[PDB]
């Protein structure tokens, strides 16, 4: 019984991690949407072409 | 009277041998009841713990 309880607790913790990750990346998407810069985009392009 | 020695032995030996069997059977029933009741109490403890 005690092992079953501990296992359910671990499963709940992993569940919470799964919950947070999806909405976190979905919010990061909007952070990109509302913080992007054309100078930052050009910096990304020039950075990757400098190491291709 | 000498020929009754076997008769007098069969008046005791086989009857005791048979009685040993029911003596064992009653202990077998007691064992079975004890183990069944132990399982039935353990399950009700486990359910209580997990429900908590």
């Amino acid at each position: 019984a005690q092992a079953e309880i501990e296992a359910e607790r671990k499963r709940a913790r992993e569940e919470l991690r799964k919950q947070v990750a999806i909405l976190a990346v979905a919010g990061a998407e909007k952070i990109i949407e509302r913080s992007v810069d054309e100078a930052a985009n050009s910096d990304i392009v020039d950075k990757l072409v400098a190491e291709l | 009277d000498l020929d009754l020695a076997k008769a007098s032995a069969t008046d005791q030996l086989k009857k005791a041998k048979a009685e040993a069997q029911v003596i064992i059977e009653q202990a077998n029933a007691a064992r079975s009841q004890i183990l069944d009741e132990a399982k039935a109490e353990a399950e009700q403890e486990r359910t209580k713990i997990v429900a908590q």
